[PDB]
């Protein structure tokens, strides 16, 4: 049983933080300088979930728990190259049947990472950036003939330039 | 097989003044046919599906775009609605209702259901209403979106085929939903104010701030082009739901001049319908530019002017149509702007 | 005290004060003496309506014995600057400044009640100090008197010389006389 | 073939106070017949389907228009209903049965559906009729079969369909759109109890968008662009319906006493008052029996015991109930 | 302090102040001295009721010792302008202006309590300045007195000569005498 919980960090923050009194005699504790989301969920326990709304009986039936870190700018770059079902390889096969090759330079993937985080949508929000760039290309590609290669540079993502096409 | 240039050329016959939306849709549909046609059993497998999100003003022609596309397109098409839906077994409607509605168009053929396309209207109506101390469980709000997540991504749901003659059948079919395309679009309200604050300038109520003088003089559409997923978050949509719809369409607006084009250029224009209705009788129908201008103002005054053209045109020719069979030796009919107002009678030529 | 009312809408019931409900219908109230605070509040109301709809007529009901001139002139420029036609109505009384804002409304959309009364006079002032300072403040208030007569003639259509003679002292004008004087357009006796 | 002018005269014998309605149907019927009989290869291709939906006030005579048109038209007629709620093919079968298994003549036959509002979006049979109006073939067992198996395919694209039903609450939906705000100040006008909120002058401004608010699907409405408004009734109509028709209640009760050797009379001074009473009940002609029977009740109760009453006259006061009807000896 | 009440509705329970609850039933309260603020507030209430229902009678309870004349005349013209019949009731006391608004109600829908008391006198004023200005303000207040007597005769039915003699000085009228004078229609002693 697993699903993305919303606001759990706020509850975990309250419990993980020791807490302190606001008066003079009560000591003050300096903590939680950075959010440390990935490192914060690791400190989860069943008692925090009770305050969130889950019944202890239901959690007792689920002894084990798994905390998943949030992907970062660098994580997305590896996801586009190493996995076999990556979106980059999908389009590579899409053009392979068309007798055209596809390439993704490192400069273009770095820009996609910054735009992906800007939309706060994760990996699922990556197709929006890709299809937006190749839109013009995909519109005149089938009609186009004698084209053997397509290169996507960093400028294409910003929109200043168009993808370079090689005729062969 | 259908080429984006060829499909766009066909759509131009049925759509006027909308170009950006055509390019966006053409690529998706072409990929969809290719995805389903090509087996894809190569090194790269399980190709992703780019779902389309349509945005535009009310009465802009969204329903016609899906239906007119469905007319020339072989695969079936359905027109569902999001407002009727209610999550977790509530009074309004179960999500599964959408699937059973599709099968009727597909003649209860599972293979044909994956081929067809689905359309949803008024998607903005289910925007996450955010009132903290009222319910905290908005059935009409956020709750509906959570149920559609698994539906759009892909899953198999039991569906009684044909409803069954009687209890005797008591069986259900498994219908995949991964390969099925989903087109969710609705006219968002108040979205223009959200993007103006963050993108262009310090507009608003004050003196130096740009006033909304161009309520009808200029089209707000250009602003929608700069829309992004982050702006929809303020509207109420969940980021997870937006991730399911990467593609976006603008559909800026319809113009008064475009209405004139809609009556002359399209194949299904009203002018061509009545023209052929009278051609068989040995009569000709002539429309003047002045007459069209009057129609535009009357339609603009009423709500959903695009859908009101039939009423204005039918009333104008209702009286003339009654007397045309009775009349003889009449070869032409002339309509004037004054007639549209109702103060004049159309001229008759013998 | 201000009574609270309930406005029924499709979304649900909403509670509004009597003054805010009428504001929703493009109606503003000008009550009591005209000061810097009361005038600055009306300006924000007019601007708020401009953004909502710049093509709908505004109705301004005035019942006040007048007040500061500088506070009132800010409202006059606002009515003329904005595109909507600011309809003005006189209820009870309209003093010197109340009369200037009354006639400044859009032509053809100015009304006065059958028993209302308007009063017009010259600007009032005063100063205490050296003779050099009295001459400065005297020249300044004289320009205002000339300026107020020029604008009054512009909307009323009368001549500048006639307004100067009629504003030398207090002059009361009944509701019918205001029509004959060009100050208003008609009287709203009964609803038709 | 028949023109709007000539067909109007025949319908006028059975239709009264619905002049504008005739114009819509006359043009629609003539246009529809020509569409079937034209080459269909003209430049004006993909002609929009011309279907008419009747606006039904309670007891407004919609059934009369269909019967009069059906009787006048030589083509077969069928009286279908949406009560079936899934099984639509049976409706098609009914037309063929009258037609005597002739698909050609059946093609030229128009059917009228009643109580279409009963299948509104209040909970999906409407989706099934979409494939029917747009044209499709439905299996129909010819003659039912002697024992245990074939079916006949009868096209439906060219057949006309008249879908109409009495809608409830439709006036309230139109009121919200047409009110276009209410003013509070002096210059703004305030509406009275009822100036434009009457049934008359409210349906003429109806549009397809308003029907969507009621529950109808746009696909269903798209197939029926044309719409005709139907007046509810009028004082003149009620006066004529009690006198001009042969099966009027006045003539029926008059015949009830003829066998008893007693005559009955109804003056015009009594019928005008009856009209004011019928409109107050908002039930149309169907609610007329309650008024007539109530007055007669006291009369018919003690009529057998009464003797030497050769004729009975009904005065205007009788409808009021204050004065008993006068007896003629 | 103002007590809060609960009104039960189909949608749910709503909390209302005592004055707002009665406002929903077409009831307005006229309390204390008549000034520009109190008068301008009642006018907005009448307009609000006109839009909600223009065919239902309005009830106006008056308990006030009078006040400014110009503030009260705005209310009189409003009552005559609107279509609904403005029922007036005198509770406790009705001074010069309170009596003018009382009798100005719709004919046949004016009532006075058995122990209420009405008082009428001539307009009060004053001025300080040059003799030329005193003559102007004297003619103005004279027109009001003539105008106020004309309307009193119109609604009361008495002659203008009788109203002039009776309004020269303060004149108290008991509840029964008010009926004989044509000022009111009846007395609401008990509920029937
Ligand atoms: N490009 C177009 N060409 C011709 N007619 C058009 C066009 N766009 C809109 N219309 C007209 O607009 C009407 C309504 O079209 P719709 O697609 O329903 O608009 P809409 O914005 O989808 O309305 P909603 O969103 O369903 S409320 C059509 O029946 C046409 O008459
Ligand atoms: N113009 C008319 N002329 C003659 N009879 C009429 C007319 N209008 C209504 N009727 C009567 O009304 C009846 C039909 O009622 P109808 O409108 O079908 O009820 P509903 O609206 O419930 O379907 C018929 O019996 C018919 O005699």
């Amino acid at each position: 049983c697993g699903g993305a919980f919303a606001g759990l960090d706020k509850v975990i923050s309250h419990r993980v933080e020791t807490g302190s009194g606001i008066g003079f005699g009560a000591t003050v504790k300096a903590k939680s300088d950075k959010a440390s989301e990935g490192e914060l969920l690791a400190q989860v326990e069943p008692e925090d979930l009770i305050k969130f709304g889950l019944i202890p009986e239901f959690i007792g039936r689920l002894p084990v728990v798994a905390t998943l870190n949030e992907l970062s700018e660098e994580a997305l770059i590896q996801i586009l190259k190493e996995p076999k079902n990556a979106l980059t390889k999908q389009y590579q096969a899409l053009f392979n049947l068309e007798g055209v090759d596809l390439e993704f330079r490192d400069e273009a993937l770095d820009a996609i990472a910054k735009k992906a985080m800007a939309r706060k949508t994760g990996a699922r929000g990556l197709r929006s950036i890709v299809e937006a760039a190749l839109l013009d290309t995909m519109y005149d590609l089938p009609s186009m003939e004698d084209v053997e290669k397509v290169v996507i540079d960093e400028s294409v993502i910003d929109g200043q330039s168009e993808p370079l096409l090689i005729y062969g | 097989l259908p080429t984006p240039h060829e499909i766009r050329n066909h759509l131009d016959d049925y759509v006027i003044g909308q170009e950006q939306a055509k390019k966006v849709l053409a690529v998706a549909v072409y990929n969809h046919y290719k995805r389903l046609r090509n087996g894809d059993t190569s090194n790269g497998v399980e190709l992703g599906k780019s779902n389309i999100l349509l945005i535009g003003p009310t009465g802009s022609g969204k329903t016609l775009l899906a239906e007119t596309l469905a007319r020339l397109l072989d695969v079936p098409f359905t027109m569902a609605d999001a407002t009727t839906l209610t999550e977790a077994g509530y009074v309004g409607e179960d999500v599964e209702n959408i699937i059973q509605k599709l099968l009727q168009k597909s003649d209860y053929d599972v293979q044909k259901a994956q081929r067809g396309i689905v359309y949803i209207d008024q998607i903005d109506k289910i925007s996450r209403k955010s009132d903290n101390p009222s319910i905290t469980r908005d059935v009409s709000g956020e709750g509906v979106q959570q149920a559609l997540l698994k539906l759009i991504e892909g899953t198999v749901a039991a569906v009684p085929p044909q409803g069954g003659r009687k209890h005797p059948q008591q069986e259900f079919l498994q219908v995949d939903t991964s390969k099925i395309l989903f087109i969710c679009g609705g006219a968002f309200a108040g979205l223009d104010k959200v993007i103006s604050h963050r993108v262009e300038t310090g507009s608003g109520i004050g003196f130096g701030a740009t006033v909304k003088a161009k309520s009808d003089k200029a089209s707000e559409g250009e602003l929608l082009a700069q829309v992004e997923p982050e702006d929809l978050i303020k509207f109420g949509l969940i980021p997870e739901f937006i991730g399911r719809l990467p593609v976006v369409a603008t559909l800026n607006e319809l113009s008064e001049e475009a209405l004139i084009q809609i009556l002359k250029e399209p194949k299904n224009a009203l002018t061509k319908q009545y023209q052929a209705l009278f051609n068989l009788e040995g009569v000709d129908l002539e429309f003047r530019d002045e007459a069209l201008d009057a129609i535009a103002k009357k339609a603009m005054a009423r709500k959903t002017g695009a859908r009101g053209l039939r009423s204005i045109v039918e009333a104008a020719l209702l009286d003339t149509m009654y007397d045309l069979p009775s009349m003889e030796d009449v070869e032409k009919v002339v309509i004037d702007e004054s007639v549209i107002d109702g103060q004049s009678e159309p001229l008759l030529i013998y | 005290l201000v009574p609270m009312v309930i406005e029924q809408t499709s979304r649900g019931e909403r509670s509004f004060d009597i003054y805010s409900r009428l504001l929703k219908e493009r109606v503003i109230f000008l009550t009591g003496q005209v000061e810097d605070h009361m005038a600055n509040l009306i300006v924000a109301q007019m601007l708020f309506l401009e953004a909502e709809n710049p093509e709908k007529d505004i109705y301004l009901y005035i019942n006040s014995p007048g007040g500061v001139i500088t506070a009132g002139m800010s409202i006059y420029d606002t009515m003329q600057f904005i595109k909507p036609d600011v309809s003005t109505i006189c209820m009870g009384q309209a003093a010197s400044m109340g009369a200037f804002l009354l006639t400044a409304g859009a032509k053809g959309k100015r009304f006065c009640l059958p028993n209302s009364r308007v009063m017009i006079h010259q600007p009032l002032g005063g100063y205490q100090g050296q003779a050099t300072d009295i001459e400065i403040h005297a020249r300044e208030i004289l320009k205002v008197k000339g300026r107020m007569n020029e604008l009054m003639a512009l909307h009323t259509g009368q001549s500048l010389e006639q307004i100067e003679r009629d504003t030398e002292r207090d002059r009361f004008l009944s509701a019918p006389e205001a029509v004959e004087y060009g100050l208003v357009d008609s009287i709203l006796t009964h609803r038709n």
